[PDB]
RNA sequence: AAGUUAAGGGAGUGAAGACGAUCAGAUACCGUCGUAAUCUUAACCAUAAACUAUGCCGACUAGGUGUUGGAUGAAAGUGCUUCCUUCAGUACCUUAUGAGAAAUCAAAGUCUUUGGGUUCU
RNA sequence: UCUGGUGCCAGCAGCCGCGGUAAUUCCAGCUCCAAUAGCGUAUAUUAAAAUUGUUGCAGUUAAAACGCUCGUAGUUGAAU
C-alpha cells in the first residue's frame, strides 16, 4: 500500500532490496510492521496466501465500585499451509476492534517451521523431523512423526494449528488442564517453534557468514 | 439497557458545547415497547457567532511563523 | 536435508555460534555479529574484514568478552587470551 | 490561586522562542506584540499569555532557562567553552608513581626515562 | 555410596555440555567407561580424551564439540532379545534416522543397528541422541 | 607505544578500586597494601587498538552511538562525536529509545559505546532487544553483562575519561587517511576535560 | 503461605529456647522473639535538673542516669508503636 | 507439658472453689483470697503446630559478605595479634536460555530430552 | 430469537440449568437436524484414566515424610 515506513527494515522491504522473508529470519532481525508480512504474502506473485481464523472470544471483568466492567479477548491463528505459522491475542472493549488487533498481532509473530520424513526420504516432506515438546502454564504437549497415510491424530485445536503450519502426518498426546484454550494454543505454538533449533547430524558442517542487509545496503539507506 | 457508540471528538460543558453541537431525539414503537434514539454531531469547526461571524473554537492559541 | 533425488528441502539454514555451535534460531535477539577490520602493513584500513557470531546464551551469561578474546587470539589478532 | 495551565505556558514559550529580538521587559509593549503575532479570541487569556512572556524574558537575563532553545546563547556558550589553553596540563617533566605501579611498569618491559616514586 | 560409575560419568558429561564448557573432568574411571567413550568417539559426538594415571582408579579429561543433546544410562540392565529391539527404540529414540541405543553383547559393546547386523541380543546400557 | 602509556600514567587510569568482580581478574596486575587494584596498562592499549579497528570497520559514522550519564563525561563524549561522525547523548536517557518505534527519538544504530555499564544500565539493557554489539569501558567492579569488548580503565577520574576518548579518537583518525602516523594529532587534551 | 522466611524469630541449629516475661503485660515469650530496648534516661527534666544544680553542695555535680533494658511481646509492643506495619518489600529491610 | 502411684517438700505461681466488680444477662475477660499441681527420690504413661509442616546415603551445577573451630605461609609485635590460603560447621545478599499453579526455591535444579540406591505415606 | 396454550403450577432436565405474560428448554402445530430397516432405555464391563502409574503419578502450603535413633529378613554395593 501507500504506507510510510518507520524502520530501516521497512524502507528496505518497501523497495525491492530483499527477495525472501527467509533473509530476515537468518539474521534474527525483529519485525515491527505488519506491512512487511503483507508485502511478502500477496494474492499475486505468491503461490500460497495466508488465512485467518477467530478461534476463541472470552469476556473478562474488573468489578469497580459501580458494578463490573466487561471486555473481550480475541485469539486468532494465522497460517500459510506451507512452513509458516503465527498466533496473536488482543484485549479491547468491542469485539470487532479486539479481533482486528489480534489479526495484526498474529502477523508480527510469523515463524518458519521445519518438516521431515518418516522412514526413507522421498519428494515432499510430510511430518515433523523429530519429537518436539511444548509447555505453557500447566499444559504440556508432545508431537511425534507418523507415516504418510495417517492424518493428524489430536484434539480439534491441534488439528487447526498443524493444518495452518503445513504438517500432514502426526501423532500427539497432552497433559495438564487443556480446557484452558490460550495455554493449549501457546503450548502447540511453542512446540512448533522449536523445530529449527535442534542440531541434527546433517547440520554439523560449518559455513561462512553472509552479510547483514544493514551492512550490504548501507549507501542506499544513507541517501535518505 | 443502553448502548453507546462514539467516534472522534466531542465537548460537553460551557458555551461552545451549545454552539458546535447538533442534537435530536426520536422514538420508535416496536412490538414490545418503545426505544429512544439520541444523536449528537459536532460540526466541523463551523459555527457563526452570536455577533454573527464564522468562529472556530474557544480553545486554541496557534502562534504564527515569522516571515523569512 | 537432501531427499533421495538429492534436492535440498530445508527452506533455509540457520547460523551457529562461533564459541559454542548452538544454532541461533529466528527470534533470538541477543545474538550479534562482529566485524574486525584489517590493516595493510602501513596502519591504514583496507576493505577486508573478519567475522564472528555470538549467541544470546553466552552473551547473557557474561562470557562474551573471554570467548571473543580466545577466538581473536586464534586468528593472530591478539597476543593473549 | 494564580497558577497557569499548560496552554498558556506553551503559547508563551513558543512566542519567546520565535520572536526574541523584538520582545522587551515591559508589559504593555509585549501585550501589543502578542496581539499581533498569535491568535487568541479572548483578551483575558491574551493578558495572561503576555504576562508570562514578560516573566520569562526577565528570567533569561540571569542565565539559562530550561525548555527554551535560543541559539545566540548556545553559540555564545560554545565559543566560551572552546577556549584553547596555551599550555597543556597533560605534559609534565616528572611522573610520580606508586611503588607497585613502578614494579608493574618495570616488569612489563616498557621504558620511561623520567619515572620517580615518592 | 556409588553403586554405579557409568551413571555419574554420563551425568557429568551431560551437565557440562548444557553450558558449553569445552572440557570436563571425570573422576572415577573403568574399562566400561572407556568403551562407551570410544563408541561415542566413533560416531563423531566428542573429540579426543586422556587417561590420567594416579596409583588409584584413574581420571579422564575429554574434549567436547558442542554437539551432544543427551546421554544417560538405563539403570536396571534389562535383558533384551533380538526381536524386542523395535519396541525399545520406538520408545526411547527421538527419530528413526538418528540416535543410538547401546547394548552389551556376548560380542562386545555396540549399538542396535550393529546388533541386528550381527544377529545378537544382550542387555541395555544407555543411549545418546 | 611509549608516550601513550606515559600519558596514561600522568592521569590515574591505572588505579581502580576494591570489589574485584572476578570476571575482571585477568586485567588486574596486583592489589596494593591499601586495597586498591592496579590495572595492567598493557592490555588496555591492545584492547583500545582493537576497539578502534572495530569502530572503523563500520561503513558510515552516523550508525554509532556514544552514551554518557554522569556530568564529568559530557564534554569528552560531545567532542569525540564531533571529531568522528557519530551521535552522542550525554544526559538523561529516555527509557524506550531503542525499542519504541513511535517515539520521537527512535534512532536505531549499529554499534553502541558506553562510558560506564553500572550507571548506563538502561542503555545496555535495551541493546539486547535489537542485536546491538555493546562496547564498554570497564573498571575493576563493572558488571560485564551484555558487553562484548571491554577496555579496562577507571571510569571516575575526569582526566582519565578525557584521555581515553582522546586516545580512541586519535587512533581512529590514524586508521583513516586524515593524518599519517609519525606526527602527533595537533588538537590537544583539555578539549575533552570537564569545566 | 509463609509470610516470613525466618518465621518471626532468629533461631537456628537449636531445639528449645527459654522464655522471658513482657515488661508491660506479663506474657511469656521466647527470648529470641521478644523485641528488646535499652534506655539511658535522666532522673528529671532539664529545668528541675538546673534547679538541683544550685541547690547542691560540691559546686560540680552531675545527676546519675537510669539503665532499664525492657522487653515486650508482639501485641504489647506494636500497640505502643515501638514497631509498626510495613509493606511487602520494606519488611525485608533490617537496620 | 499435662496426668496416675508412694514417701518427702511446700516460699512464689495457681485448673477447681468462694467472693467483689462490669453488663440487659456474665457460670468470662479485671480485682481480693485460695485446693490440687508445679520441686526431689523410686515407678508408670508414650502423646504435641514432637515444624525446616521439606526421610536417609552418593555425584554435578554461581558470584559476593560474614561468623564458630583447627592447620599452612607471610607483616606490624613492647614465640602474641592482623593478613593470605585450605578443611569442617552455620547464616545472609544478588542472579539464574533452571524449576514451579503461584507464593517462592542454591534445592523445591540437573524430568515427555521421563530409570544413581533405598524405606514410609 | 416461528406461531398457540400454561403461569414456580403442570412438567422438563445424565450435568450446568428452564418454568411469575417475550418460556429459543413444559404441552401442541409447522419447519429443520442426526442415524436409518432400524432407533431409544436399564444394569455390568473396557478405553477415555499418566484418576493405581514396571513403561508412567503425587507427598513445603492442594490428600500424604513415622517424634528420633539402633536393628534382623529383604533390596542394592569402588577399581584391578
Ligand atoms: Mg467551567
Ligand atoms: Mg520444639
Ligand atoms: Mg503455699
Ligand atoms: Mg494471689
Ligand atoms: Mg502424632
Ligand atoms: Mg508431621
Ligand atoms: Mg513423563
Ligand atoms: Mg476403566
Ligand atoms: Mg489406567
Ligand atoms: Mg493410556
Ligand atoms: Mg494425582
Ligand atoms: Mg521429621
Amino acid at each position: 500500500k501507500n504506507w510510510v515506513p518507520v524502520t530501516k527494515l521497512g524502507r528496505l522491504v518497501k523497495e525491492g532490496k530483499i527477495v525472501s522473508i527467509e533473509e530476515i529470519y537468518l539474521h534474527s532481525l525483529p519485525i515491527k510492521e505488519y506491512q512487511i508480512i503483507d508485502y511478502f504474502f500477496q494474492p499475486n506473485e505468491c503461490s500460497h496466501p495466508l488465512k485467518d481464523d477467530v478461534v476463541k472470544i472470552m469476556p473478562v471483568q474488573k468489578q469497580t465500585r459501580a458494578g463490573q466492567r466487561t471486555r473481550f479477548k480475541a485469539f486468532v491463528a494465522i497460517g500459510d499451509g506451507n512452513g509458516h505459522c503465527g498466533l496473536g491475542v488482543k484485549c479491547a472493549k468491542e469485539v470487532a476492534t479486539a479481533i482486528r488487533g489480534a489479526i495484526i498481532s498474529a502477523k508480527l509473530s510469523l515463524i518458519p517451521v521445519r518438516r521431515g520424513y518418516w522412514g526413507n526420504k522421498i519428494g515432499d516432506p510430510h511430518t515433523v523431523p523429530m519429537k518436539v515438546s511444548g509447555k505453557c502454564g500447566s499444559v504440556r504437549i508432545r508431537l511425534v512423526p507418523a507415516p504418510r497415510g495417517t492424518q493428524i491424530v489430536g484434539a480439534p485445536t491441534t488439528k487447526k494449528m498443524l493444518n495452518f503450519a503445513g504438517i500432514k502426518d502426526c501423532f500427539s498426546s497432552s497433559c495438564g488442564k487443556t480446557k484452558t484454550k490460550g495455554n493449549f494454543l501457546r503450548a502447540i505454538f511453542n512446540a512448533l517453534s522449536k523445530t529449527y533449533g535442534y542440531l541434527t547430524p546433517d547440520l554439523w558442517k560449518v559455513t561462512n557468514f553472509d552479510k547483514s542487509p544493514y551492512e550490504e545496503w548501507s549507501d542506499f539507506l544513507e541517501t535518505y | 439497557k443502553s448502548m453507546k457508540f462514539r467516534d472522534g471528538y466531542l465537548i460537553s460543558t460551557g458555551e461552545p458545547s451549545k454552539r458546535f453541537v447538533n442534537t435530536a431525539t426520536r422514538s420508535a414503537q416496536l412490538k414490545q415497547g418503545v426505544l429512544g434514539i439520541k444523536v449528537k454531531i459536532m460540526l466541523p469547526t463551523a459555527i457563526d457567532t452570536r455577533t454573527g461571524l464564522t468562529s472556530i473554537l474557544p480553545d486554541n492559541i496557534s502562534v504564527l511563523e515569522p516571515k523569512t | 536435508m537432501f531427499n533421495d533425488q538429492k534436492v535440498l528441502v530445508d527452506i533455509y539454514i540457520p547460523r551457529k555460534c562461533s564459541a559454542t555451535s548452538r544454532l541461533i534460531p529466528a527470534k533470538e535477539h541477543g545474538a550479534v555479529q562482529i566485524n574486525v577490520g584489517m590493516v595493510d602493513a602501513n596502519g591504514v584500513y583496507n576493505g577486508k574484514t573478519e567475522t564472528f557470531a555470538i549467541s544470546g546464551h553466552v552473551r547473557q551469561n557474561g562470557e562474551s568478552d573471554a570467548c571473543l578474546n580466545r577466538l581473536m587470539y586464534e586468528k593472530k589478532l591478539l597476543s593473549f587470551q | 490561586g494564580r497558577v497557569r495551565t499548560k496552554t498558556i505556558k506553551r503559547a508563551a514559550r513558543q512566542i519567546v522562542e520565535k520572536y526574541y529580538a523584538k520582545l522587551t521587559l515591559d508589559f504593555q509593549i509585549n501585550k501589543k506584540i502578542t496581539e499581533e503575532v498569535a491568535i487568541i479570541p479572548s483578551k483575558r487569556m491574551k493578558n495572561k499569555v503576555a504576562g508570562f512572556v514578560t516573566h520569562l524574558m526577565k528570567r533569561i537575563q540571569k542565565g539559562p532557562v530550561r525548555g527554551i532553545s535560543l541559539k545566540l546563547q548556545e553559540e555564545e556558550r560554545e565559543r566560551r567553552l572552546d577556549f584553547v589553553p596555551e599550555k597543556s596540563q597533560i605534559d609534565v617533566s616528572v611522573i610520580y608513581v606508586e611503588p607497585d605501579t613502578l614494579r608493574m611498569i618495570k616488569s612489563l618491559g616498557i621504558n620511561i626515562s623520567n619515572m620517580k616514586v615518592h | 555410596v556409588r553403586m554405579s560409575v557409568l551413571a555419574d560419568c554420563l551425568k557429568t558429561i551431560n551437565n557440562a555440555e548444557k553450558r558449553g564448557r569445552r572440557q570436563v573432568l571425570i573422576r572415577p574411571s573403568s574399562k566400561v567407561v572407556i568403551k562407551f567413550l570410544q563408541y561415542m568417539q566413533k560416531k563423531g559426538y566428542i573429540g579426543s580424551f586422556e587417561i590420567v594415571d594416579d596409583h588409584r582408579s584413574g581420571k579422564i579429561v575429554v574434549n567436547l564439540l558442542g554437539r551432544i543433546n543427551k546421554c544417560a544410562v538405563i539403570s536396571p540392565r534389562y535383558d533384551v532379545k533380538l526381536d524386542e529391539i523395535e519396541k525399545i527404540i520406538t520408545s526411547i529414540l527421538p527419530s528413526r534416522l538418528f540416535g543410538h541405543l547401546i547394548l552389551t553383547t556376548p560380542y562386545g559393546i555396540m549399538d542396535h543397528e550393529e546388533a541386528r547386523r550381527k544377529h545378537t541380543g544382550g542387555k541395555v546400557l544407555g543411549f545418546f541422541f | 607505544k611509549e608516550e601513550s602509556i606515559a600519558k596514561m600514567l600522568i592521569c590515574k587510569v591505572h588505579i581502580g578500586t576494591k570489589n574485584l568482580e572476578n570476571k575482571m581478574k585477568r586485567y588486574v596486575y596486583t592489589r596494593a597494601k591499601d586495597g586498591v587494584h592496579i590495572i595492567n596498562l598493557a592490555k588496555t592499549y591492545e584492547k583500545l587498538q582493537l576497539a578502534a579497528r572495530i569502530i572503523v570497520a563500520i561503513s558510515n559514522p552516523a550508525d554509532v552511538v556514544v552514551v554518557s550519564a554522569r556530568p564529568f563525561g559530557s564534554r569528552a563524549v560531545l567532542k569525540f562525536a564531533q571529531y568522528t561522525g557519530a551521535q552522542a547523548i550525554a544526559g538523561r536517557w529516555t527509557p524506550g529509545m531503542l525499542t519504541n518505534q513511535i517515539i520521537q527519538k527512535f534512532t536505531e544504530p549499529r554499534l553502541l559505546i558506553v562510558t560506564d555499564p553500572r550507571t548506563d544500565a538502561q542503555s545496555v539493557k535495551e541493546s539486547a532487544y535489537a542485536n546491538i554489539p555493546v562496547i564498554a569501558l570497564c573498571d575493576s567492579d563493572s558488571p560485564l553483562e551484555h558487553v562484548d569488548i571491554a577496555i579496562p580503565c577507571n571510569n571516575k577520574g575526569k582526566e582519565s575519561i578525557a584521555l581515553m576518548y582522546w586516545l580512541l579518537a586519535q587512533e581512529v583518525l590514524y586508521l583513516k587517511g586524515v593524518i599519517p602516523r609519525s606526527e602527533p594529532w595537533n588538537v590537544m587534551v583539555d578539549m575533552f576535560l570537564w569545566r | 503461605p509463609k509470610k516470613r522466611r525466618n518465621g518471626g524469630r532468629s533461631k537456628h541449629n537449636r531445639g528449645h529456647v527459654n522464655p522471658l516475661r513482657c515488661s508491660n503485660c506479663g506474657r511469656c515469650v521466647p527470648k529470641d522473639k521478644a523485641i528488646k530496648r535499652f534506655n539511658i534516661r535522666n532522673i528529671v527534666d532539664t529545668s528541675a535538673q538546673r534547679d538541683i544544680k544550685e541547690a547542691s553542695v560540691y559546686s560540680t555535680f552531675q545527676l546519675p542516669k537510669l539503665y532499664i533494658k525492657q522487653c515486650y511481646c508482639v501485641s504489647c509492643a506494636i500497640h505502643s508503636r515501638f514497631v509498626r506495619v510495613r509493606s511487602r518489600e520494606q519488611r525485608r529491610v533490617r537496620k
